[PDB]
Formats: structure tokens, C-alpha cells, sequence
């Protein structure tokens, strides 16, 4: 149980049974007591008793209450090891059953001892934090630097030590089954909003929330160095030459342009980032060819304000078109083996009736050069050339 | 309202702390061995009431500690909201006088128990320990130890004075029933038991409280009677959870670690290490005598400041270093931006005394600044702090010609060459200063630094050529952004756009649009680009 | 030995060895009490004794088994730190060996200590799932998660405190190479059985069963929802499963397999009847198997039929597309002049010589944007010079 603090069950539940078996033998050590006839009550530990003033003559109607609690001093005190010896053994079966009880409470004692040192030198979470800082602040007076840096310091790793609550944790026990349902509830809605994103598929936007890693940056903390070779994701924040809004995503142009980042990353406040794996990124849109398209698109349409992309913009404009120029190739891959199924997909997500390949080739010329005329209706319904040319001079009626 | 930093609301609550150990450690002895408080003592229970009784109404002055994480709220309303609500209640009750209600109602015992209501002002002397726990200057686990053996130690106190009450609670005539009362040591005779002079009552009654509290027991002195009994069942049963609670800190203290103890694991791994490799005997002297130098004199501390951010310990080094290095010869009138550059990018070694740092005719492969101690080289000169040694061999190639000798125990600060050069390079006018001091061989050495950065301006350029001759789009990427310019010539002139129309490179000639390169330039020959394609 | 504790075993060996040594100190101690003459009992421990009514007068004839326990009874008091004080040393040579047996036994008593403190330090089950909570509960507050969500996370980590699991972060350290050999001897048998691959080759098998995963989940939880796109292949081999009800999953079965080859969403919802163990498949590692062994391939979808036509010609269509389309991609490397692209593809890809569906060699294409040192690569291949496409040119016609 959670709720109930540990050190506190294991104190009681100890305690009570080193005072229940102390119950016990209190109340065996009468009984062997009582196994001997009356006559023979001074061979007894409690019929040869003799207090401050008080007899234990007959030790029988005694008023058991106070035949109990006399029984029940001499167990506590043998229990803690402090011993008195106005109450002992005196014959065999009262010595014999102290030998097997005290040397059962010499080892039930120890484990008492032994059980609560384990727990105290286990600190807390906290314990551990404030043993840190001395070892920093007795190194700072070693120095005897200035006051400015201090604050910086002790607030820097205060601010990781309560941010690190998904630090390492233990997801990775739940299963992936579970563990997709709670990255789609709290992720999503950030990724969903960015601009880059804009207009994006829904499927292509559920398998980049899975892989998502949260983190937290501290302030003045380099997030990536300038001129160097992971995609970074803002939820709240500021960043920093460059001042990030927040829901904005900082080194897509890097990785789609294969250049380094020329800005060293700098947190300016306490901000929260999701990363997402570089290789990862690469992988994912490979799978999605008509989605990846439309994502530098996006990019390229932003060269209006930031000035990084407007001077990039040549270098875009040759990813565009050399993807776009492959999309053109497997349009004609499709209408060679007459499967009309592919070409209406392919055309419905931006593809173009007028697209040429490298090799001036169209998909009219490879329409009718296996006589396909389900497919050949098609293109002549969707507005296209018919006198098409291409570099050998093969026009779609002249292969035919 | 007062903020709790006054420094001097400050001292009145240290003054009011040795009034909460008096009134702790004298109720249990009025409670008990006392019926009644004679006169001797009225001024001293009247004084106690009124220092306390001044603070029962100054705390409504205090503002607040914190809210949620950190607010002083100086408001009247919302800081008498929690003093009255906590414990206002008890205070109150505590400042009451009781000895005097207690003569001037007859002689009741029941109104006597409302006397140990001041145990509780005791909790002050604890919160003491807990706000010195969180100071820095000394241990908080030796504190913690402090705390447990003054709560057993006040508990062994309480208890000797119960215990000597509950011989009080029978009648004279019953006395021989008492566990006091019965005891009889070497001659003495304890028979009255009620005039024996108090203070060797009370040493008595609290001999028999520390033995039973270590758990040692003799048995001259022990309960006899049903009522103290009991007692002692609670109190013994108490001190054994609290007995075994203070061996658990004294371990925590202990597994902490120590100097002597860190040492010891980390040269039972060089030993290790140097067993299997089979090294020299003069090397194993060297590596155990630097492990003994950084036992005593605490050094750094390693892996532990590394958790501190690279952007804060930047500032750190500046603050150190800085005083040391602006003294040198060699950087005499060189930039602050050049030399902020050096300073973050130097380590800290010690040299124990007869050890050697470079050899004659090795290669010199560090740079030194010497800060503190002293060094000889060889005797055919002497080094002082604030020097720097070396620097002949790094720049000119020159194997280093002496042999330099720790004297006495000196901190270097050592510089990598890789690291040197790049820094050197890119302030070009600072490298120029630096030679020229050196100067105040040497001949060769100026005219090798002259002729140094003369060349390299001429040999970026030929890397361009190369890279644009062979097609390399991403070789020559990195040399434009942190390089030189493009539209420089090589010794016989040659544009990257010559080379790249002569090749019909198309790709690389869209970049060079991008970086408005002039088209109409003219080798040596009267060519153009154009002529080439 | 492995099978118990050696921490444990240690605790004992104390114990036997300082209830020894109470038993050797009591024998000792009654030797120093009859190295005295007769006439000088009176002054020995024993013979001075006088318990309740009991006398020890004569002390040499006292019928021995009530000698040595009151003999015992000492040494056991004294071993304990306990003291009465009934019996104790009175003359010279019996104070001196209590001394030396005292100081002897007060260090033995606090070893004892520190070797069951440090039984308990190692830890236990509770204290570790304890720990756990800790950090799950004060995840889920900070991110607000839903009440529902809080039920299923709580009780999966309560499924893994009884009936211990593999206890994970301690089998890292076991290199991969064995860890293979490990997921053979286990996982193997389940997959056999499974109707999907049946006939299927040994070594297409053995490259899944290396990449698979262990998954519990208690009885109401949901795996599958309808209308879901599947990511993950899942074979049962343990438990009972209903889909919705429509259908019942025995062990040694697969489900979740229609979804994933003719990327149609989930049409039925997957729901746990018991207590079910469960190995999972990922997506992007089953097609990366499935594509190598092509011929393998083909049988999985024959065996699947025994939609259905459209599923099969598609399966028949996509093996048939993934030859042509590799073509189309080494060419457009060698359009474009990237050697380092082409390079990949080559060693681990495709014929370089064979043709597009229109075709056309990298030849021709390198001939025609004159691209001199892609020309050097295609001649170490020794790839055929004077193919021709369907149109009579040559590659050298192109340059």
C-alpha cells in the first residue's frame, strides 16, 4: 500500500510480534510454575519470591491481575536484555525454558536491529538531492568565486531534479498495446497543430506520435552546437539570434537539406521538448511517399518571413522537383501492366495527366502501347495532350 | 509586521531558546520531586511566564515562511489565520500559572497534571536541530546524531522523575512497598525517603533511569510494587525501538565514506593495472606518489562537477584562470577576445617536486603556464610563476632543446596543440603579435611566422580549386561558411567557375550564382569562364 | 550451492558457531570451580550458590544433568548480555575468563548484526514493486492521465509482483549470440503449429523467431479495436481469446494477419477471456523478413486462402511490382550521378543489368548525361555493353 509509509509497517508489525511471543512466554513460564504440588511452592521463581515488602506466599489467589503483570515483568525485562535478577529461574524446567527463549530473542533482536539499519541507510529521494549540494557548495568555498554563478547552479540542477519524473522510468514494463494509447492522448494534439504538418495524412500522423521522447532543458543549457550533424519538437517555452515560438519545429531544414545547423540551440527559459530520433524521421516518410511530398511543400511555402529559408530556396525547389519527377515515374510504371486500380490513387494525390519522365516519356505512350483502352478514356477524360511529344519523336498515335 | 531575517527578532529567539531548555528540564523536576514550589523559587516561575508571555503575542508580528513553495505574506489577517489555528491553544494554556491555582484551590492533585503541559515547549529545542540541520557549513547526518542522543538523553530525565512520583502516590505508612522506599544500598538506608536531601534524591532516582536506559541493570534498584511495573514496561519497551534507532544513523554516518577509504579502492586498482602490464619500477613510483599528493590537500573532486552545465563552468574558468595567464610575455597587448578563447579550453596539474615534464630533443606536444611553484631548466635558466615554457618548439618545429625540472610543488595549466593552432588560426592579427613579442633562429622564426600566414590565405584557395575540379559539392560546403572566399584566385588565377565550365559541372554551377561570384574575371591569359564551356 | 541462499547460510554458520562457543565456556567454567581443594568450595562460583531452596553444598555429587544445565544456564545468560546476577565469577581465576569470554563474545554479537543487515538491504519483491508505484503514480498525476487508463497501467504492474517474471535489466548483460540461441529453445515450438506457416521453409522461420517479444495481458483488456490500422503481428500461445461475439482464438494461432498484408483496417475487435500470453511482431520487421524469402512469401498467402481473390491477386501483384520497381530506382541513382546511392543497392539489391519496363540500362543513361566515372563502376559488374531497348540504339549511341 502506497499510501502508508514503509518504515512505519515494519516498526509495528516487528513490534507486535516480539511482544506477542513476549506474551507468550510470560504466560508458559507461569504454567511451569504451577506443574509443581503446593507443597513444593519454594522451588518455584515466583513461590520463592520475595519483593520490597510484598510474600508470594502461596502465589495462588493472588488476584490473577496481579499474578499476570509480575509474570509479564519479568518477560519484557529478559526481552530487552537488562536484567535484574529479582525474578529468575531456579530449578531445571524453568532454566531450560530460558535457554531456548533467550537465545530465540538474542536472534529475533538482532533482526529487529538489523531490519531497521537496511531501511534507514535506504534514504529517501530527497536524501539523496541534499547530499549532492554539499559536496558543490563545500567546493564553491573552495574557491571563493562570486555570487551571480551560485544562483545559476543551484537553480540548474534543482530544475532537473523535479522535471525527471519521466526521466528513466518504467514504461518500457507496459506493453507497446498499451503504451501507443497514451502517447495518441497527450502528444497528438501537439502534433497535430504544427505547420509543417499542415495538411498531412492522418495515418502518417499516427506513426510519428508513437515515437515521440519527451524531455526537459534546463535554461542556458546548449540544446545542439552550431555547425554540427535529431528532429526537436516545442510544446511550451522560448528558445534561442533566433527567438522559437512555441508549436514551431527547428532542425527539419538540416535534415531534409543535409546540412549542419548553423545556430547553436540555447534554452532561454524552462522549456518542454519532444525529440524525435534523425534516423527515425528518414525511415518513416520513406514509407509514406505521397505525405513526404507535401511536407517540404510547406517548407518551401514559408519563405516569406525567415530569411534562412528564402536563401535555401534553391536547394528546395531541386528536392521538389527531383521527388516530383519520381512520383511522374511510377505513373507510367502503373499503366504499363494496365492495373487502373494504382492509377487512380496515384492521380487523385496530386499526381498530373501531362508528367514526363527523364526520358520524354508519358503515360499516354505507355496507355496505348499495350492497347489498354479501359485506360485509354481515362487520360482523354482528364483533359491531357494528345499529341504529346517526346525526345524520339513517338507520338501516342504513332506507337500505337 | 517583521520579516523572520531581522537580525535581531533573530537574537530574540535565541534568547527565548534558553528559556525552552530551562522550563523543559526544570517542569518534569517540579512535577515530580516538588508539592508545591517553595518561595525560593517564585521569582524564577514568574519571570519564566512573562518572557514566554511577550512572545504569545509578538508571533502575530512574524508575517509568514511560505505559501505554497516561497511567499512572505505580510498580512495581518492571513498570519494570525495559522497561529491560531496550529498551536495558539496550547501556548495559552502552557504561560497559565499552575502553582499558584494549585495552593488556591485547597490542595488538589488532579489540577497538578495540567503542570506537564509545558513538556511541550521542548519541541522548540528540536525545530532548533532541524534549522541547523539544513545549514551547510557542518554535516546534517552528525546533526541527526546529536538530535536522537538529546531526545534519549531528556526522555531519561522525564522518566527518572515520573518514577520517583509514583513512590510519592502511597501513603507514608505504606512506604516499604516503594521501590525507593525498600532500598537499601552499601550503609545507607533510604527509611524515611522524604527528607534526604533532595539533590542526592534526585541523583538516585536518576541513577536508576540511565542504567535501565543502556540497558545494563543491576537490580539494587528496581520496581517492587504493581504501579511500577507497568511503567517500566512502557519505558523500556520505548527505549528499545529508540536504542536500535540511533544505531541506523550511526551506520548511515559511517557509509557515507571517507578520504582514507576512497584511497584505498583506487589504488588497489592501479596496483592491479600495473601488476598485469608489467611496468618499470621508476613509473610505479611516479603514478602512487601522485595518488598520496591528492589524499591530503582535497583535490577537485572528479565526477561530481561534471553535472554542472559546460555554459556555467565557462564563466567558472574565467574567474579562476584569467588573473594567471594575463601576466605572461608572450600574450603582452593581445586581444580579450583571443585570450578568452585559451581560457576555457585549459586543464589543471600538479607536479610533485624532482619529477620531469619534457625531455631534451622530444617533441613538444602541450603548452604549459606555470602559477604556482617554481621550475629549473637544464642549470642554465630558471622558471617563476607566471611564465610559460614550450612555446619555442610548437611553433617553429624545433624538438625541444632543454629539459625542464620540477624544484618545488607547482599547478601548470596545460594547453593541447590541436586545440592551440585552431584558436591561433582564426585570429590572424593576434597570431602576428605573439611572434613579434617572442622576438623581444629567431631570424628564421619571424620570417617563418611572416611567411606562415602569408601561405595559408594562398593554400585555401587551391583546396576550393580542387574541390570544384572533381565535382565535390559537399567537400567544398563546409570551406564556403567558415572558409574563404570563393571568389579569390589561385597563384596563376584560377577562378572555381574556369573549372567547373572546362569539366560542364551544371550542378555546381547553379551555387556559384548564389554567392554573386563575378563571371567577367580574367586569369593570366585574357580567358573567360565563358571561353571554357 | 545455488539452490539457497548464501547470505542465508552465512546468518546460520554464526549462529552455530556462538551457541558452540557458549556450550565450550560453560564446560570451561566449570573446570575452573573444581581446580580448587573440596575444603575451599565456598569460594567458587557454584559451590557458594544457593538458588531458591536448593543449597549446591556437596556440589560433586549432584547428579551431573542438573550440573551442566545450571552450568549452561550461566554461559547462555552471560552470552546474551542479559546479567542477573544469581550466578556470577566470586574469586580471581573465574573474573579473568569472563573477562576474556565477555570481551570475546561482544564482537561476535555485532557481526551477527551487520551480516543480517546485510540480508535485508538486498531487497525483496514488495520493495521493489513499491518502488515502482511510486514512480507510475507520480507519472500519471503530472500528465492528468484518465481514470481508466490509471486501472490497466496499476494492474499489469500488480501482475508481475506474484508470479515473478523475467526481471528484466539483468538479462541485457547476456550477449545477443546466446540470447538467440535462447529465443530457439523456447519460442519455436509455439510458432510451428500456427496454420499460416505451415510448409514454410526452417530458415524463414528462424529469422522470426530471433525478433520476437513477450507480452501478458489480464483477462477484459482490449488488444484490437475495429476499424484500427494494425501495427503489430500478435501469436498466441497461451490462454483463450474472443473476437468480436463472432470467433474464439485457441492457442498456437495468429491474428491480427489480414490487416497487415492488404493494409485493410481491423475489422473485428480482440478482447482477453483469460489470462493470455501473448508474442508480438512488429510491423516494419516482418516485411523486411517477408521480402528476402519471396518464394516463401507466396506461400504464405496460398496457405491463408485455404476479398479473398482481391487479397490474392494482390499478393500475386506485389511480388511481381517489387522486381520492376528496383529497376526504376537504380536508374534514377545513375540519371542523377550519385555513386554513393547506387552503391547500397547493388551489393544488397538488384541486377544492374537488367532493364526498366521501357528499358533502359544505366549505360545509356550515364552515356547520355556523360557522367565519366559512374562508366568505370558499371565495367567492374562486366555488365553486358551492346544491349539494346526496344527502340535499336545502343548505349554507345547515346554518348
Amino acid at each position: 500500500d502506497i499510501r502508508i509509509n514503509y518504515l512505519f509497517t515494519r516498526i509495528v508489525k516487528l513490534i507486535f510480534v516480539e511482544l506477542y511471543c513476549t506474551h507468550t512466554a510470560a504466560c508458559i513460564f507461569y504454567y511451569l510454575a504451577t506443574t509443581l504440588p503446593a507443597s513444593q511452592e519454594g522451588y518455584t521463581w515466583i513461590g520463592s519470591l520475595k519483593l520490597g515488602d510484598y510474600s508470594y506466599s502461596k502465589f495462588r489467589e493472588i488476584d490473577l491481575w496481579t499474578r499476570y503483570t509480575t509474570s509479564m515483568y519479568f518477560a519484557v525485562v529478559t526481552m530487552a536484555t537488562v536484567g535484574y535478577g529479582d525474578i529468575h529461574a531456579v530449578n531445571m524446567r524453568e532454566m531450560i525454558f530460558a535457554m531456548v527463549y533467550i537465545s530465540f530473542d538474542m536472534i529475533l533482536g538482532a533482526y529487529l536491529i538489523g531490519n531497521m539499519t537496511a531501511l534507514i541507510v535506504k534514504g529517501s529521494k530527497t536524501e539523496r538531492f541534499r547530499d549532492k549540494m554539499a559536496d558543490i557548495m563545500r567546493y564553491m568555498n573552495r574557491n571563493k568565486l562570486g555570487r551571480n554563478i551560485r544562483g545559476q547552479i543551484t537553480g540548474h540542477l534543482r530544475l532537473q531534479y523535479e522535471s525527471s519524473y519521466t526521466e528513466a522510468a518504467v514504461l518500457q514494463d507496459i506493453p507497446v498495446s498499451i503504451r501507443a494509447k497514451i502517447a495518441q492522448t497527450l502528444y497528438l494534439p501537439y502534433i497535430e497543430k504544427v505547420p509543417l504538418f499542415r495538411g498531412c495524412s492522418s495515418e502518417f500522423i499516427n506513426q510519428i506520435v508513437i515515437r515521440l521522447h519527451e524531455e526537459f532543458f534546463l535554461p542556458g543549457e546548449v540544446i545542439m552546437e552550431q555547425g554540427s550533424v535529431q528532429l526537436y519538437f516545442v510544446c511550451h517555452g522560448v528558445l534561442e539570434v533566433a527567438v522559437l515560438q512555441p508549436d514551431h519545429s527547428f532542425g527539419e531544414i538540416s535534415i531534409l537539406c543535409n546540412i549542419p545547423q548553423p545556430y547553436t540551440v540555447r534554452v532561454a527559459e524552462l522549456c518542454r521538448i519532444l525529440r524525435l530520433d534523425k534516423q527515425s524521421f528518414m525511415n518513416i516518410l520513406e514509407i509514406f511517399f505521397h505525405d513526404g511530398r507535401r511536407i517540404l511543400n510547406n517548407l518551401l511555402e514559408g519563405k516569406e518571413s525567415n530569411v534562412r529559408i528564402k536563401q535555401l530556396e534553391s536547394d528546395i525547389t531541386f528536392h521538389i522537383s527531383k521527388q516530383e519527377a519520381e512520383l511522374a515515374l511510377k505513373l507510367n510504371s502503373a499503366a504499363f501492366y494496365g492495373d487502373l486500380y494504382q492509377l487512380k490513387s496515384l492521380i487523385r494525390a496530386g499526381g498530373d495527366p501531362n508528367k514526363t519522365d527523364y526520358d520524354g516519356r508519358s503515360p499516354l505512350h505507355l496507355a496505348a502501347s499495350r492497347g489498354y483502352e479501359d485506360i485509354t478514356l481515362y487520360l482523354i477524360q482528364e483533359s491531357v495532350d494528345v499529341n504529346i511529344k517526346d525526345k524520339l519523336g513517338s507520338t501516342p498515335l504513332l506507337e500505337a | 509586521i517583521v520579516h523572520p531575517d531581522n537580525r535581531w527578532y533573530k537574537a530574540w529567539t535565541m534568547f527565548i531558546l534558553i528559556w525552552a531548555l530551562y522550563s523543559s528540564f526544570f517542569t518534569p523536576l517540579e512535577f515530580g520531586f516538588f508539592r508545591g514550589l517553595p518561595e525560593n523559587l517564585f521569582i524564577l516561575d514568574i519571570a519564566g511566564q512573562i518572557a514566554f508571555l511577550v512572545d504569545i503575542v509578538l508571533t502575530f508580528f512574524v508575517a509568514y515562511r511560505d505559501s505554497r513553495t516561497y511567499r512572505m505574506i505580510y498580512k495581518r489577517s492571513s498570519i494570525a489565520l495559522r497561529y491560531l489555528k496550529s498551536t495558539f491553544i496550547i501556548d495559552l494554556l502552557a504561560c497559565m500559572p499552575w502553582d499558584i491555582i494549585y495552593k488556591a484551590a485547597g490542595e488538589k492533585e488532579e489540577v497538578r497534571y495540567l503542570l506537564l503541559i509545558r513538556l511541550y515547549r521542548v519541541h522548540r529545542v528540536i525545530l532548533f536541530f532541524h534549522k541547523m540541520e539544513k545549514d551547510i557549513r557542518i554535516n546534517y547526518l552528525f546533526t541527526r546524531i546529536v538530535k536522537l542522543i538529546f531526545v534519549e538523553l531528556y526522555c531519561t530525565h522525564t522518566a527518572a522523575c515520573i518514577f520517583y512520583y509514583l513512590a510519592t502516590t502511597l501513603p507514608a505508612s505504606q512506604e516499604g512497598y516503594t521501590w525507593i522506599g525498600s532500598l537499601k544500598l552499601g550503609d545507607y538506608s533510604y527509611s524515611k525517603f522524604r527528607e534526604i536531601d533532595l539533590w542526592t534524591r534526585y541523583t538516585t532516582s536518576m541513577y536508576f533511569a540511565v542504567v535501565t536506559m543502556a540497558t545494563v541493570g543491576y537490580g539494587d534498584i528496581h520496581a517492587v510494587n504493581m504501579r511500577e511495573m507497568i511503567f517500566a514496561m512502557v519505558y523500556i519497551s520505548f527505549d528499545m525501538i529508540l536504542g536500535a534507532y540511533l544505531i541506523g544513523n550511526m551506520t548511515a554516518l559511517i557509509v557515507k565514506g571517507s578520504k582514507t577509504e576512497r584511497f584505498r579502492d583506487k589504488m588497489a586498482d592501479i596496483m592491479r593495472y600495473m601488476n598485469r602490464n608489467k611496468l618499470g619500477r621508476n613509473i610505479r613510483g611516479q603514478i602512487t606518489g601522485h595518488l598520496r599528493l591528492q589524499y591530503e590537500s582535497s583535490y577537485t573532486e572528479a565526477a561530481v562537477l561534471q553535472d554542472i552545465p559546460v555554459s556555467i563552468r565557462a564563466k567558472i574558468a574565467q574567474t579562476l584562470y584569467l588573473p594567471y595567464i594575463e601576466k605572461v610575455p608572450l600574450f603582452r597587448g593581445c586581444s580579450s577576445e583571443f585570450i578568452n578563447q585559451i581560457v576555457i579550453r585549459l586543464h589543471e596539474e600538479f607536479f610533485l617536486p624532482g619529477e620531469v615534464i619534457m625531455e631534451q630533443g622530444s617533441v613538444v606536444d602541450q603548452l604549459y603556464f606555470v602559477c604556482h611553484g617554481v621550475l629549473e631548466e637544464i642549470i642554465v635558466a630558471v622558471l617563476q610563476p607566471d611564465h610559460s615554457f614550450g612555446e619555442i618548439s610548437i611553433l617553429c618545429n624545433i624538438p625541444q632543446p632543454y629539459t625542464v625540472r620540477v624544484a618545488e610543488l607547482c599547478r601548470i595549466l596545460r594547453l593541447d596543440k590541436q586545440s592551440f593552432m585552431n584558436i591561433l588560426e582564426i585570429f590572424f592579427h593576434d597570431g602576428r603579435r605573439i611572434l613579434n613579442n617572442l622576438l623581444e633562429r629567431i631570424k628564421q622564426l619571424e620570417s617563418d611566422i611572416t611567411f606562415h600566414i602569408s601561405k595559408q590565405e594562398a593554400e585555401l584557395a587551391l583546396k576550393l580549386n580542387s574541390a570544384a575540379f572533381y565535382g565535390d559539392l559537399y567537400q567544398l560546403k563546409s570551406l564556403i561558411r567558415a572558409g574563404g572566399d570563393p571568389n579569390k584566385t589561385d597563384y596563376d588565377g584560377r577562378s572555381p567557375l574556369h573549372l567547373a565550365a572546362s569539366r560542364g559541372y551544371e550542378d555546381i554551377t547553379l551555387y556559384l550564382i548564389q554567392e554573386s561570384v563575378d563571371v567577367n574575371i580574367k586569369d593570366k591569359l585574357g580567358s573567360t569562364p565563358l571561353l571554357e564551356a
